């Protein structure tokens, strides 16, 4: 097997890569879509909710971790948790030692840092969740994808996931307006993409959505069912 | 196949590792104990003595722990001078934990656990050792106890372990008169097997090495038999051979 | 494949080293133990001796602590270090709590250690099943099996090692309310339960016997020719 | 017969370390060459520069250095190595003296090395550090001492000796020059340093490319040739 | 005042090829009086004996320590201890604690095991080596011992002469002390016959 | 027999551990050297021979001693075998500190050997490629051991291993007799040394030290060059 | 050529699996079968016993236990294995009647179950913990501040609040039936009735009282596990 | 292809060479390119940046660090990496500050990093550093020096090079360039038409330049090109790249 180069993240392929970080890369390609946006004052996460079976809950995909900074995972559970935990942490004790919010920059550094352990000493396994950071801070709204390469970007926006490549083109179709929009704007260009994300047969219902938005004077806060009732009246209709 | 480290379970449920420290001891030299009914000895083979050795030494298969413990080894070196070490330090430290001589079954089990602990855990090839302990306590007089790499012990009256050792232990248990033997008598059984056992039509008293415990006058005694000793006892026995078979 | 891996789940599920431990059970030897209204009974095929191993310390049947007894099957070092660290433990519970340990605490206690052993490498898993038996402070007979996978239940009546199928079906077909009336009725259950796979009778079998809280005394060889008297005096009389 | 190649602690059958072998074939590696000569009251080490362009700073890429105010260092192979290697003589030499409170002499400090070095190929949590040293330096009671060290852990005393891709024919122009029992003055050292490595590279070099260090009798500090002395020395021995 | 706790009185002796050890037998507490059989006097082999004087249970598990790791010794080597290996044994005994030493000094005597020649040492609290050609004394009579040893011995002196020396030393010495007395035991050990004996002194 | 011959906790289905052996063929492919215990004292020597006499022999010496009484000899690895010096002089005179005299030989070699068989204990780390030859002199009696590779320890009247150690052995075994004198020894010695020394030793060729009721010294080159012109 | 990213959980497959968790979740349906339904006026779960003897104390096998008085749990896939779970989580919640002096909420409970799960690969266990992903599907419900809950425990650490759902050998036609059977308005009685009636369905023998483990959680009273008469009684209607 | 002996770092090659290096090597060239000029009185970075998608903000996944006020940080290879060794470095140049209480020369801070790099490349347990990375400072007491350290573990010093997939061609085109004269306002220019013409459209278009410097020119600290500086050297490019 010429592939024995991909059992174990401290071993380089003949070409230079390593094949375990990259399957660790596509595993988040098979987590649902997710895709970010954000303003001039405010910054939105809207992914698209999954349940096991339609006699249970939706799996939740908005987390949140402070009042001013909040994530959304697509991936594995357990990486995607022990991150929250580790986020949560930092930053009670960013707030405990310097009592100013932790930078979104700041955050996705030490992000960065706790995830290239794994992928460079034997061991743990490469932390295969693809985050996507939102947040406020001095120069306003951040949008930071954390590739689970060990990687980040700051990203206008980002659908990661199973299918974000018909988000993807769909932001390329519409930067022109993210900049400039207001709230309810901005939701409905994010509401759009998932439409694009998601197949003909079926549509972004009340359970099927979350959405958290950020802004300067507005907290991370999460919208459910009911709560995304509101945004959604405001939706146009799918152009089918 | 399942021939790896020591932690592995065969899906019959045979420990490969352990099996194969037990055949091991099959290549040591062949070393016996039988227990008399006033008296304990211990009779091994020097199954090394090539021309140039100096015998600078007391005894080399049968290793004294203890005023009141001796034990004959048969497995690799390293291991065996490892487990007399641990020997005395165990009995030792019961000593001055307890002020009181450590019982031989405790002692016995004392190695057993570490045998086992070494076998049961940690990656570690198990010790491949089996030991032929000899000692006297109050509580049983004189007892003789046959240890084993796999961490296992048994108490015997006649035991052999070694190269040949089964037709030494078939042939021993086929002549053992329980109850019935002095130290002499015992003697005699001994020097005899080791003449049915060992590669040599006449063995010397230089190949054979056989320690006597004791108890008398309130004290137990360890000695090993003296060349003068050991040579009288072996020319006794020859002429006891002559004697039986011009009788025959 | 995956069979050579402690903590590793196969394709369908298994950790396959767990369940090979548990079959090296089945090589060891029958052991059956019954409780009864105020008796619990321990019956274990003795290997004969050939001429010149000292019983005394062939120890099958071991007691945990006064109000606890214990047999098991498996490896011989393995049981007997199982026996150490659990007596130990009863010893250290009764420091804790000054009461007599039951026999939930103990069975789970060494349910909880064999675990410990079979949940890394490096750690061979505890191949021995032992049957646990005793009273509770109320005189309450309880019995346990505990398994090499590191589980416990309780059993009325259960039998280990080879032949242990045979004895199970035994016990399923004769195990009755009446049948445990009284002490000798038990006994005849147990030695019948033996001699169903030992059918020399006589010597290879031993028997211990805990009445409430009498500090059991194994059964010695006179009663055990007494008792297989007995067991031959029904035997014919009911044929 | 083979196959047992793979680990530094693995004896094969004839027992014959062959990762070791291997560590001294990656020696050569670093396609270079090196010498040293000693004489009644000096030691010359000379060694051959490469510079693939002049984009380069010839200041920085020398190959000899000094591990303390009197002993230097000449050493060859994988440059990586070297550095670390000459980090830990430094190191212990300095422990040395800080412990000790006299100066380390050379074949002590060559044995400490090796037995580190053996340290490293006796136990498999180490890469034998595969690069060769050579250390000179001045004595009281017995004068210059030139001393070689190698991965193995294997530290001899040489009245001349060689290292790198030219090693075997380098040996055997030195014992041509030390059959015949003459003295060595220091600029004779010199030239027979210089001689040894223009013939057995055949290539009459320019005075730009080769650096030479001298510890003499009367000049204990290890003294590294600047240009204009090498320029003197080897364009003497061109007109000599 | 921590030798006053327990208190204690040992003297070691030596004559022409023979030695004389000689021990307090009282037992108790800094005030009150409670037994009579304490052993600071111990065989660390078929010609050597240990004096110990320090706080009892401090006595105890110094020598309880010594002879586990003198059989280790004896059982490593085969060989008897020759009991110079003895002294700087027990010297490193006391001395490996010695931010947390053990407040006893201890003492011994013997023989050489080849040449027969008579050896006597001499410790301290926290382990200082020490040996004489004459006589050695430890506990809480030192000052009397000593003098009167001092004025008392004479060298090269016979094995009757070395016991009555002994014994009349103990004896008159421990007539000056209070805190140790009520009985001494007496041990004279030569190398073709070992008499334990215990000399009649007062009760008091 | 294959898959078995990788590791050292691993026991071989019929014999023993292989790496033991395998550093046990490591050991007999070493430098000669030969051992001699006289009535009154002990010699023993090897060879120093090595190619490009640009090699100081002075820098590194193959017989040490390891107390005033005790010196050693190898035959395989030199690191291997300075390890073990060091780990022999500090295990000798911890021995010292403890007790204020001088280390048995007999103790010297049991602990060395333990020492060296704690390499051989768990896997990642190789055992010493190295044997060892003690000398000494204690109790009016001279001590020759030899220590393995495996941790075993035995006694010597007069061995040699190292490169053709069968034939040296041979040659003791032909030679050596339980009334030999030192300087007897010392020739013995020289001329098992000369049956395979494959190329007309000199002073410096070779190097012997010798150990006795006035301890233990290396011979010195000029003592080595008269016994040489002795034995001729 | 998947058997290189079998071995081991810290190995990720060319399609981003975890070959490990995957395998650890099969073996679930190596247990038997668990079926929790949520209504308004609290949950019940049911499950087989699978009695291997007729000898056999029913007591010892445990397919549903008290976490707390609260709350409740059902089993499916290795004993020790959940039996570690479960006593993590009674000392995680006495953990937190200890630091608020409050009744926890089945959500954090199973949040703190879950923590000691997915802990498989983590670095944390070098004085010992689980190398190999934990091989058990929890099933929690109970009664909190929320009124009657049940949750879903994955041995992938992940959970999710589910109205019914059914664990274990069974699964997948357990939870078909309970798909159509399942409306928002049950009541207790009536959701016991037809979780009884799947149990019947889906279970390789006939319902007795020795086949089936009852439990009840409601608002009012604290855990109930049914007795041999109410077992009866609950059995005799169907 | 050493197959059987590239599976681990510390094995060497029957040819005697670590096959993991030289694959960090093989990772390094197919990576980004960035150059670095040293001027007279400082020094001066530049980084090929490829937009991978315009949803990327600019200044997204910034390659031209600054390790201290006065060291820059330009490095090419994995990402991750680049930042992990960024940290570290840091962490090292703090502990010398805090030891030894002044600045860190470049050199000794490229020695220090050279050690760690190499400390990672010869374990088994851990992986080599696969990305190159440049040191740049300027002192008033010492002078301007530039560092190439690779995976490898060799820290030379370099003029002024390049590491990516133009390696070869960046010398071609950086040995043309006189260097040792001018000041970074004539070595800008030169910098940016380097970077634009090493730059393939056809095939990896979508790139940006980024720039940063350090030197008396900013009082031998580093930072980016100013906005002014940055758009008169893009001017500069378009116009000499015609």
């Amino acid at each position: 097997f010429r592939n024995q180069y991909d059992n174990d993240v401290t071993v380089w392929s003949p070409q230079g890569r390593i094949h375990q970080i990259e399957y660790a890369m596509e595993a988040v390609k098979q987590g649902s879509a997710t895709v970010g946006l954000k303003s001039k004052t405010h910054a939105v996460l809207v992914a698209l909710k999954r349940a096991q079976s339609e006699l249970a809950a939706h799996q939740k995909k908005i987390l949140h971790v402070d009042n001013h900074i909040g994530i959304s995972i697509a991936g594995l559970t357990a990486d995607a948790r022990l991150l929250c935990n580790f986020m949560r942490q930092e930053c009670l004790d960013s707030r405990f030692v310097f009592d100013r919010p932790l930078p979104v920059s700041r955050l996705v550094s030490l992000i960065g840092s706790k995830t290239q352990i794994p992928t460079q000493r034997y061991g743990r396994r490469p932390y295969g969740v693809g985050l996507l950071i939102a947040g406020y801070d001095d120069m306003g709204p951040h949008i930071f994808q954390t590739c689970p390469s060990a990687n980040y970007f700051d990203c206008r926006a980002m659908s990661i996931g199973a299918r974000s490549q018909s988000a993807r083109t769909y932001l390329e179709r519409h930067m022109s307006e993210f900049m400039e929009c207001n709230l309810n704007e901005l939701v409905k260009h994010g509401l759009r993409a998932l439409r694009e994300t998601l197949p003909a047969e079926q549509d972004l219902t009340t359970k099927n959505v979350s959405i958290g938005i950020v802004g300067k004077d507005l907290e991370f806060t999460i919208y459910d069912d009911d709560d995304v009732s509101p945004f959604l009246e405001g939706l146009e209709e799918r152009p089918q | 196949r399942y021939d790896s480290r020591t932690t592995i379970f065969s899906p019959e449920g045979r420990l490969y590792q352990v099996e194969y420290a037990m055949e091991a001891i099959g290549h040591a030299g062949t070393c016996l104990g039988i227990l008399a009914n006033d008296g304990v000895l211990l009779a091994a083979e020097r199954r090394n003595i090539h021309k140039l050795l100096d015998e600078v030494f007391f005894s080399e298969k049968i290793y004294k722990l203890n005023e009141d413990m001796a034990c004959s080894v048969a497995g690799i070196t390293s291991d065996a001078n490892v487990l007399t070490n641990e020997l005395r330090l165990i009995a030792q430290r019961y000593l001055l934990q307890y002020q009181e001589p450590i019982p031989c079954e405790q002692l016995v089990t004392a190695l057993c656990d570490i045998k086992q602990a070494y076998t049961q855990f940690g990656g570690k090839r198990p010790f491949g050792v089996s030991l032929l302990y000899i000692g006297w306590d109050k509580h049983y007089g004189f007892q003789l106890y046959q240890s084993d790499p796999s961490g296992n012990y048994g108490g015997w009256k006649a035991t052999c372990i070694g190269n040949n050792s089964a037709a030494a232990v078939s042939m021993l248990k086929q002549d053992y008169k329980e109850g019935e033997m002095t130290l002499k008598s015992a003697l005699a059984l001994a020097i005899k097997v080791l003449n049915k056992t060992m590669d040599v039509s006449k063995l010397s008293a230089e190949k054979v090495e056989i320690a006597t415990l004791t108890r008398e006058n309130g004290k137990t005694v360890i000695r090993v038999l003296k060349q003068k000793e050991v040579e009288q006892l072996i020319k006794k026995h020859e002429e006891e051979e002559a004697k039986a078979e011009r009788e025959k | 494949s995956y069979d050579r891996a402690i903590t590793v789940f196969s394709p369908d599920g298994h950790l396959f080293q767990v369940e090979y431990a548990q079959e090296a059970v089945k090589k060891g030897s029958t052991a059956v133990g019954v409780r009864g209204r105020d008796i619990v009974v321990l019956g274990v095929e003795k290997k004969s001796v050939a001429k010149l191993q000292d019983e005394r310390t062939v120890r099958k049947i071991c007691a945990l602590d006064d109000n606890v007894c214990m047999a098991f099957a498996g490896l011989t070092a393995d049981a007997r270090i199982v026996i150490n660290r659990a007596r130990v433990e009863c010893q250290s519970h009764r420091l804790t709590v000054e009461d007599p340990v039951t026999v939930e605490y103990i069975t789970r206690y060494i349910a909880s250690l064999k675990q410990r052993y079979t949940q890394s490498n490096g750690r061979r898993p505890f191949g021995i099943s032992a049957l646990i038996v005793g009273f509770d402070f109320d005189g309450t007979p309880r019995l346990y099996q505990t398994d090499p996978s590191g589980t416990y239940h309780a059993w009325k009546a259960n039998a280990i090692g080879r032949g242990a199928k045979s004895v199970r079906e035994f016990l399923e077909k004769n195990y009755t309310d009446e049948a445990i009336e009284t002490d000798d009725l038990t006994i005849k259950l147990v030695i019948k339960a033996l001699l169903e796979v030992v059918q020399s009778g006589g010597k290879n079998i031993e028997l211990a016997v805990m009445r409430r809280d009498q500090s059991l005394k194994i059964l010695n060889p006179e009663e055990i020719e007494k008792y297989v008297a007995e067991i031959e005096k029904e035997k014919e009389e009911n044929e | 017969s083979a196959g047992f190649d793979r680990h530094i602690t693995i004896f094969s059958p004839e027992g014959r370390l062959y990762q070791v072998e291997y560590a001294f074939k990656a020696i050569n590696q670093g396609g270079l060459t090196s010498v040293a000569v000693r004489g009644k009251d000096c030691a010359v080490i000379v060694t051959q520069k490469k510079v693939p362009d002049k984009l380069l700073d010839s200041s920085t890429v020398t190959h000899l250095f000094k591990i303390t105010e009197n002993i230097g260092c000449v050493m060859t192979g994988m440059t990586a190595d070297s550095r670390s290697q000459v980090q830990r003589a430094r190191y212990e030499a300095a422990n040395w003296k800080y412990k000790y409170g006299y100066e380390i002499p050379v074949d002590m400090l060559c044995k400490r090395i090796a037995d580190i070095s053996q340290v490293y190929t006796q136990n498999a949590e180490m890469r034998p550090l595969g690069c060769c040293m050579i250390l000179i330096g001045i004595d009281e009671e017995q004068g210059p001492q030139v001393y070689k060290c190698d991965p193995a852990g294997y530290y001899c005393g040489f009245k001349a000796t060689a290292a790198g891709v030219k090693q075997t024919e380098s040996t055997s122009f030195l014992e041509k020059k030390v059959k015949k029992k003459f003295d060595w003055t220091f600029e004779q050292t010199v030239e027979t340093a210089i001689t040894c490595l223009s013939t057995v590279l055949s290539i009459d070099f320019k005075p730009s490319e080769i650096e030479v260090g001298v510890v003499t009798v009367e000049n204990p500090k290890f003294r590294i040739l600047t240009e204009a002395e090498i320029d003197a020395h080897l364009v003497a021995l061109a007109e000599r | 005042s921590i030798m006053s706790y327990n208190g204690g009185a040992v003297m070691a002796m030596k004559g022409k090829n023979c030695v004389a050890i000689a021990a307090d037998r009282r037992f108790g507490i800094q005030a009150q009086m409670v037994t009579t059989d304490f052993q600071k006097i111990f065989p660390m082999g078929d010609r050597l004996y240990i004096g110990l004087a320090g706080l009892a249970t401090d006595v105890q598990t110094v020598a309880q320590r010594l002879k586990f790791r003198l059989n280790l010794y004896e059982l490593k080597e085969g060989r008897q201890i020759k009991p110079y290996t003895l002294m700087s044994m027990v010297a490193n005994l006391l001395y490996e604690k010695r931010f947390g030493p053990y407040y006893t000094e201890p003492v011994i005597a013997g023989l050489d095991p080849k040449t027969f020649k008579p050896f006597i040492c001499s410790l301290d609290l926290i382990g200082c080596p020490m040996v004489t050609d004459d006589f050695v004394v430890s506990g809480t009579c030192a000052e009397q011992m000593y003098g009167m040893c001092e004025s008392l011995w004479e060298p090269n002196m016979d094995p009757d002469h070395l016991f009555e020396t002994i014994s009349q030393a103990m004896l008159n010495a421990v007539d000056r002390d209070a805190v140790s007395g009520m009985g001494v035991i007496v041990h004279i050990i030569e190398k073709d016959k070992i008499t334990t004996r215990t000399l009649k002194a007062r009760m008091d | 027999e294959r898959g078995y011959s990788f590791s050292l906790t691993t026991f071989s289905p019929s014999g023993k551990l292989v790496q033991i052996e395998y550093a046990l063929a490591a050991v007999a492919g070493g430098a000669p050297s030969v051992g001699i215990k006289a009535a009154n004292g002990v010699v023993l020597a090897t060879e120093k021979k090595q190619k490009s006499i640009l090699y100081d022999e002075r820098s590194v010496h193959k017989v040490e001693p390891i107390t005033k009484h005790i010196g050693l000899v190898y035959s395989g690895m030199g690191p291997d075998y300075r390890v073990l010096v060091h780990r022999a002089r500090k295990l000798a005179q911890q021995y010292y500190l403890v007790y204020q005299e001088p280390i048995p030989t007999a103790q010297l070699v049991q602990r060395v050997a333990s020492v060296m068989q704690e390499y051989t204990q768990s896997g990642g780390v190789r055992p010493f490629g190295v044997s060892l030859l003690i000398c000494g002199w204690n109790e009016g009696r001279p001590y020759l051991f030899q220590s393995d590779p495996s941790g075993a320890y035995f006694a010597w009247k007069a061995t040699a291993m190292g490169k053709n150690y069968v034939n040296g052995k041979t040659f003791l075994e032909k030679r050596y007799n339980e009334d030999l004198e030192l300087e007897d020894a010392i020739h013995t010695a020289i001329l098992t040394l000369k049956e395979s020394f494959e190329g007309q030793m000199t002073e410096d060729n070779i190097e012997v030290g010798i150990c006795n009721e006035a301890g233990f010294r290396r011979l010195t080159p000029t003592e080595v060059k008269d016994y040489l012109a002795a034995i001729a | 050529t998947r058997s290189e990213y079998d071995r081991g959980v810290n190995t990720f497959s060319p399609e981003g699996r975890l070959f490990q968790v995957e395998y650890a979740i099969e073996a679930i349906k190596l247990g038997s079968t668990a079926i929790g339904i949520q209504t308004s006026e609290g949950v019940c779960l049911a499950v087989e016993k699978r009695i291997t003897s007729p000898l056999m104390e029913p007591s010892s096998i445990e397919k549903i236990v008290e976490i707390d008085a609260h709350i409740g749990c059902a089993m499916s896939g290795l004993i020790k294995d959940a039996k570690t779970l479960i006593d993590k989580a009674r000392v995680e919640t006495q953990n937190h009647w200890f630091t608020y002096n409050e009744t926890m909420t089945v959500e954090s409970v199973t949040q703190a179950v879950s923590n000691l799960a997915l802990q498989f690969g983590e670095e944390d266990a070098d004085p010992g913990a689980m190398s190999r992903p934990f091989g058990v599907a929890l099933l929690f419900g109970g009664v909190d501040e929320k009124g009657p809950q049940l949750f879903h425990m994955d041995p992938s650490g992940t959970f999710v609040q589910c109205d019914a759902r059914a664990i274990g050998s069974a699964s997948e036609g357990a939870q078909s039936s309970l798909q159509e059977v399942y409306h928002k308005s049950m009541t207790l009685k009536e959701a016991i009735k037809s979780s009884l009636i799947i149990l019947k369905q889906v279970m390789e023998e006939k319902l007795n009282a020795t086949n089936i483990e009852l439990a009840t959680v409601q608002p009012g009273q604290n855990f109930h596990m049914f007795t041999k008469e109410e077992l009866e009684e609950v059995i005799k209607d169907i | 292809i050493g197959t059987g002996y590239d599976l681990s770092a510390s094995t060497f090659s029957p040819d005697g060479r670590v096959f993991q290096v030289e694959y960090a090597m093989k990772a390094v060239e197919n990576s980004s390119t960035a150059i670095g000029i040293r001027c007279k009185d400082g020094v001066v970075f530049g980084v090929e940046k490829l937009v991978l998608s315009k949803l990327y903000e600019e200044g997204s996944n910034k390659r031209l660090f600054n390790v201290d006020r006065h060291v820059g940080m330009a490095v090419a290879g994995l990402l991750a990496d680049a930042r992990s060794l960024a940290d570290i470095a840091r962490e090292e140049a703090s502990n010398f500050r805090s030891n030894f209480g002044y600045n860190i020369p470049l050199k000794h801070l490229a020695d220090r990093v050279a050690m760690y790099v190499h400390a990672y490349t010869l374990y088994s347990a851990v992986r080599p550093f696969g990305c190159s990375f440049m040191l740049g400072s300027y002192s008033v007491n010492d002078g301007a020096q530039l560092y190439m350290i690779d995976p490898s573990g060799v820290s030379y010093g370099y003029w002024g090079c390049a590491i990516g997939k133009a390696r070869q061609a960046a010398k071609t085109e950086i040995e043309k360039l006189q260097m040792k004269e001018m000041t970074c306002r004539d070595i800008v220019k030169e910098v940016a038409k380097i970077i634009y013409i090493v730059h393939d459209e056809v095939k990896d278009k979508a790139f940006e330049l980024e720039l940063s410097w350090v030197g008396e020119l900013t009082n031998g600290r580093h930072e980016i090109v100013p906005k002014d500086i940055r758009e008169e050297a893009e001017k500069y490019a378009k116009e000499s790249l015609k």
